[PDB]
């Protein structure tokens, strides 16, 4: 037998999750790379992101705590 | 690991990519800058705030990145109950920006291992007052060594159910009621999986750790990572989206904030797993009261699922994808009730185009797959 019986529990909510639930990072290590003004400049990775609103986006990682504000650089 | 700065340029390249692709961005400041007696030197993070203000950019803060193995990646070793001051000195810091409001997130530590669940409930004593939610990250596997029979393992799945509950032990003893996120997360750590974390095999534990952490209590998941080197990504080097990125996409055009509970009648209850929210409203198709049922088949063999009453008889939307050949489960392409998920072009996401079955139909779900299930009409009190 492969048919397979439910139960729904749907009284109330157990929960609320936040409308951005689903969320994504960039790894704080991308901003290494030479050419990160270009990949997050691309209009083709723009429209893929647009898909994902709401979300939050967290730009963190190991790196973190190895990267230096200078407001000096260009 | 070495000292890398960056520009008010690279600044302006993250947030302008958030903005314009209505993201909310949240900055993770260098927490291992450090004053002669350890406490946290904010004097590089103040030129940031300052750039930030006078620009008018809107951004969310966290303070290190998994600081529970600060000694290993840096011979430093900070405890949580100095972290928890560092986090009330950018608090204070904060208020006295022009975005006196701006949320503050962390400890952003690794899963709760003894010494790391210490750290945590020593940070929320001392710092828990200042943060808007807590954060803690979670891998399955380590990438260099996960196989493909551990991506399908329903005993792999099953252990992030005791970190969540490890977690929650410490919060509710510490800070009750606290939101709390995963605020880094994937299938394995050191990049992912190489040939696994990229593939159609790698969306049971991501739609498993969606169940889960809706079901129990977890506000957001943030997936390392949307773009990167990592084979986790959700999208490639080329700009293509891979199947996690297809089932992300289906999962928020389906999936409600409201959050049910489903489960099988047998005793077995693993290898088929459900879960049940209220549908999202903003989906045009749908009204108040739809429920969205999702479920991962990890059986070699199609299941096919029967609805309790009162929802036996009504319309259902099915949403069910499986890979795109040759390669099965390690394909980087997926379809939608046998349609292949593509970009139009550049600007255009496809239509996810819904399958209705006979109403009264038992819900069929093939080995080694899962599927979104809209009940049209369900009229559930609790969702409208
Ligand atoms: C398939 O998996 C078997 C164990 O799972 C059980 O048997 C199959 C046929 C399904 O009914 C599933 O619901 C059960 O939990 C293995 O022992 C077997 O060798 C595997 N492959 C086959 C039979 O094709
Ligand atoms: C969480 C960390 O916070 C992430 O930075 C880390 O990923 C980074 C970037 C990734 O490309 C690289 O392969 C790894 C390991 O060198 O570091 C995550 C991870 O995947 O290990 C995780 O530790
Ligand atoms: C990074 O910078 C700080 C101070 O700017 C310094 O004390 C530390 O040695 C540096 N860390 C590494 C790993 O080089
Ligand atoms: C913090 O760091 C700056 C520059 O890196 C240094 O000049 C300053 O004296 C430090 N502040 C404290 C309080 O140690
Ligand atoms: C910043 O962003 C969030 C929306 O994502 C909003 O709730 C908040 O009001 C904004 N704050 C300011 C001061 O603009
Ligand atoms: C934590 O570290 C701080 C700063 O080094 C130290 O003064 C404090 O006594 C430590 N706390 C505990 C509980 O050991
Ligand atoms: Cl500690
Ligand atoms: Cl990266």
């Amino acid at each position: 037998q492969d048919v397979v019986d439910l139960d729904f529990f749907t009284q109330e909510p157990l929960h609320l999750v936040s409308p951005s639930f689903l969320s994504v990072t960039i790894d704080a290590n991308l901003a290494t790379d030479p050419r990160f003004l270009i990949l997050l400049g691309s209009p083709k990775l723009r429209t893929l992101a647009r898909g994902l609103s709401p979300a939050y986006l967290r730009f963190g990682g190991t790196k973190t705590d190895f990267l230096i504000f200078d407001p000096k650089k260009e | 690991f070495k000292n890398s700065t960056y520009s008010r340029s690279s600044v302006d390249v993250l947030y302008t990519f958030a903005n314009c692709s209505g993201l909310d961005l949240i900055f993770g400041l260098n927490a291992l800058l450090r004053t002669a007696d350890l406490q946290w030197n904010s004097s590089n993070a103040q030129l940031l705030l300052d750039y930030c203000s006078s620009k008018g950019y809107n951004i969310s803060w966290e303070l290190g990145n998994e600081p529970n193995s600060f000694l290993k990646k840096a011979d430093i070793f900070i405890n949580g109950s100095q972290l928890g001051e560092d986090f009330i000195q950018l608090h204070k810091l904060l208020r006295k920006s022009t975005f006196k409001n701006a949320k503050l997130y962390g400890p952003d530590v690794g899963q709760p291992r003894r010494k790391t669940a210490k750290m945590l409930k020593s940070f929320l004593k001392a710092g828990g007052e200042v943060i808007d939610s807590v954060t803690w990250h979670h891998y399955y596997l380590n990438g260099r060594t996960a196989t493909r029979e551990d991506f399908l393992n329903p005993d792999v799945l099953d252990i992030f159910i005791s970190s969540v509950q490890k977690v929650f032990q410490v919060v509710e003893s510490t800070r009750p009621g606290k939101k709390v996120w995963l605020g880094e997360t994937s299938s394995a750590y050191g990049g992912g999986a190489p040939l696994l974390s990229d593939t159609f095999a790698a969306g049971f534990m991501w739609l498993d750790k969606l169940g889960l952490s809706a079901r129990m209590g977890i506000e957001v998941v943030m997936r390392q990572v949307f773009f990167g080197a990592g084979n986790y990504h959700l999208v490639d080097e080329n700009f293509d989206p891979l199947p996690d990125y297809w089932l992300s996409l289906l999962f928020k055009k389906l999936v409600g904030t409201k959050v049910l509970m489903a489960s099988v009648q047998g005793s077995k209850r693993r290898k088929l797993r459900v879960y049940l929210h209220c549908t999202n409203t903003d989906n045009p198709r749908y009204k108040e009261g739809d429920l969205t049922l999702y479920a991962i088949n990890l059986h070699n063999v199609t299941k096919y699922l029967r609805l309790p009453y009162p929802f036996s008889n009504k319309q259902v939307d099915k949403y069910l994808l499986r890979p795109l050949g040759p390669h099965g489960l390690l394909s980087k392409s997926v379809q939608l009730n046998g349609l292949t998920l593509k970009m139009v072009d550049d600007q255009t996401l496809p239509p996810l185009m819904e399958k209705p079955l006979r109403p009264g139909s038992s819900l069929g779900l093939p080995a080694f797959s899962y599927s979104f299930f809209v009940i049209r009409n369900a009229k559930v009190a609790a969702c409208i």
